[PDB]
């Protein structure tokens, strides 16, 4: 009764972290088999089309991060963004919760950020039909704004959270963000137990810095370039701590909340594994393996309470392997 | 000699706080005389009255309070009519006023013509809305040239271009392209490029690394407001808009706050600090330095306005600064 899920090593610290996931999995006796599929940095699409076929087959994937090159031709669209649109993974969920072990400027933070993941900035169309003038054309729809709002409230209700906050720029973009805001309202009616509020993205960034404890669940269209996601990651400790997940009606792809490949620290045994590990935990919850996920997650959080196991990114002096060693140590205890 | 500056007191707290700056400029005995114009919209064919335009066109320096937003925004009309294309927001931590961030000292320079501003939005078919923005080769170059010009003059040492060229490949690519051109001709200033999200990620963590940031207006003032959040908010943040023809209008980003409008509770700090910016743009540095020091000293002491958690009043707070300046 073992599951088969696609693994994408990706670039940078990706592959090395994937190996640690495997070893942790073997030691926790989790019933999962990893079917590896690689995605390099050539133009040729078939590198990315093969992964599509693999994920369609297995319906669940865990991945590292693909290196991005903003010096390549506009015909070369982002691999990760093709992956999300092609598989219709419309719900991007990121849990930015404070870790007791990690010292920051803000404490008691617990935010669930839900973001549209198929339109908006992914729909972007640029053309230079007149020399020296670049025009862009984005799309936002009623159908996709409803599903992302429908997902947030359902996730809000089932997680036992009280409030969903819509973040928008409807003061500037009357028609677009106004439609999104109205689509959130339509859903808000069918969830009377959930408090529904909305906030301008400008104000939302300022509040995040000053009083981020006010936010519960946040739902937003795919604009503003992941400002909210990253501000919140920075808030709780950084890109080494936060996990991300991409849900569709059928498919699901799990990863870190950041797109950073960590090129500069790759193969030095110093990368923070907790982001990827918590992501693997989210993946296990999706596969209905709730016992195995709680075991690993608890082991990660516990080893994080110890500052000696901390990696250089959060100020500690431990190595990746040493961190994994303590993670595995906590799993063997509860078994 | 005395130079003359067009004053546009705003709405709500606008006249109140304008009043306070003048009072302090007077206590500071600074060579400034205020030519007040109260500009409201007239004609569509919307425009600001000629008498206001000529006033600004002559004096070159404007100071303005918050404007109520009603057809086309007045702010919009100002931007277009004087071609204000560079928005400057210097965000520096306040010693009297404690936030989780203390080491903050940044200048955010943003393009002020295109992007959101040039946007057209429309319904394509029911339930489908499309947004149209643009960036030009000319406008990116202009803002970059300004960015390095500002860095050199204001004794700043690093300029960082903030982009999202992974997604806005063509638009942000063209922006970087021009920032690089200008960096080549201005090697005194250390230049790098960062993605918007990484900048936000790092800003939250340690804003001490950043110096001067330049960006296009595809995203609006979100990042500058992020920085304002770091130093205590919109109550204390100066803003300046620099345009064509040597015109420069300095303003406050905080709103009108009408519910508080009477009773002089309002905090005139932001508008004052904007005037300090204005003084320096003019080159009245000593005066800028004194008025600023008095304002910082007055806060560090605590006589604070309610929003800063003082029980003190606008008049007192202004009065206290006035008194300090004189020595
Ligand atoms: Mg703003």
């Amino acid at each position: 009764g073992r599951h088969t899920v696609t693994m994408i090593p990706g670039d940078g610290i990706g592959p090395e972290l994937m190996l640690h996931v495997k070893s942790v999995f073997r030691h926790a006796c989790v019933p999962v088999d990893f079917e590896e599929v690689h995605v390099s940095s050539n133009a040729d699409e078939e590198d990315i089309r093969n992964a599509i076929m693999a994920i369609r087959r297995n319906r669940v994937a865990l991945k590292g991060n693909i290196e991005t090159n903003h010096n390549l031709p506009p015909s070369h669209k982002s691999r990760n963004n093709i992956l999300r649109t092609s598989l219709d993974l419309y719900a991007n969920v990121i849990h930015c919760k404070s870790l007791p072990g990690v010292v920051t400027r803000h404490k008691d933070i617990d935010i669930l950020i839900v973001r549209e993941n198929t339109e908006g900035e992914y729909s972007s169309l640029e053309h230079e039909s007149v020399a020296g003038v670049v025009e862009s054309l984005k799309i936002i729809t009623k159908a996709k704004s409803l599903r992302i709002a429908e997902y947030a409230f359902k996730l809000a209700q089932e997680s036992g959270r009280k409030k969903v906050t819509a973040v928008h720029k409807a003061n500037i973009m009357k028609l677009g963000d106004g439609l999104f805001l109205q689509c959130c309202r339509e859903v808000a009616a069918r969830y009377p137990q959930i408090t529904f509020e909305n906030m301008i993205v400008d104000n939302t960034t300022m509040q995040l810095v000053s009083r981020p404890q006010q936010f519960d669940v946040m739902v937003m269209p795919n604009l503003y370039g992941n400002i909210v996601n990253n501000v919140c990651a920075g808030l709780v400790g950084g890109p080494g701590l936060v996990a991300g997940a991409n849900y569709g009606h059928v498919y699901a792809v799990f990863e870190t909340a950041t797109r950073n490949t960590g090129k500069s620290i790759a193969n030095k045994n110093i990368a923070n594994p907790t982001a990827t590990l918590l992501a693997s935990c989210m993946m296990l919850d999706h596969l209905k393996l709730h016992s195995y996920a709680t075991s690993i997650r608890k082991a990660v959080l516990a080893s994080m309470d110890n500052e000696n196991m901390h990696t250089p990114d959060i100020g500690g002096q431990g190595t990746t392997s040493e961190a994994i060693q303590d993670v595995i140590r906590h799993i063997r205890v509860i078994n | 000699g005395v130079q003359t500056v067009t004053l546009i007191p705003g709405d709500g707290i606008g006249p109140e706080i304008s009043a306070a700056v003048m009072k302090i400029f007077d206590a500071a005995k600074a060579p400034i005389q205020w030519e007040e114009r109260n500009v409201t919209a007239i004609q569509g064919k919307w425009m600001i009255p000629s008498e206001a335009k000529e006033s600004m066109d002559k004096n070159k320096m404007g100071l303005k309070g918050p404007l109520k937003t009603p057809h086309p925004s007045m702010n919009l009309l100002l931007r277009k009519t004087f071609d204000l294309y560079a928005n400057v927001r210097p965000c520096v931590s306040i010693e009297g006023y404690k936030t989780p961030y203390t080491d903050v000292n940044i200048v955010t320079i943003r393009e002020n013509t295109e992007g959101e501003y040039s946007g057209i939005e429309h319904v394509i078919v029911d339930g489908v809305v499309q947004s149209i923005k643009l960036i030009t080769e000319g406008a990116s170059k202009r803002i970059a040239e300004f960015a390095f010009e500002y860095a050199r003059n204001n004794h700043r040492s690093n300029v960082t271009a903030v982009h999202k060229a992974n997604i806005m490949r063509m638009s942000d690519g063209l922006f970087l392209q021009k920032c690089r051109e200008v960096a080549e001709s201005c090697k005194d200033i250390k230049f790098n490029e960062m993605y918007l999200d990484t900048v936000c990620l790092n800003m939250v963590q340690d804003p001490s690394q950043f110096d001067v940031l330049v960006m296009p207006n595809l995203y609006g003032d979100i990042l500058s407001d992020l920085c304002a959040g770091l130093i205590g908010g919109l109550g204390v943040t100066p803003s300046g808009n620099i345009g064509a023809n040597g015109v420069a209008i300095f303003e406050s980003v905080h709103g009108t706050a009408p519910d508080i409008a009477g009773k002089d509770m309002a905090n005139p700090t932001a508008l004052l600090l904007s005037a300090v910016m204005m003084l320096r743009h003019m080159g009245l540095f000593d005066h800028a330095a004194r008025i600023e020091a008095a304002c910082f000293a007055t806060i560090k002491d605590g006589s604070l306005t309610k929003d800063l958690g003082g029980n003190a009043k606008c008049s007192d707070f202004t009065e206290e600064i006035c008194r300090r300046v004189k020595d």
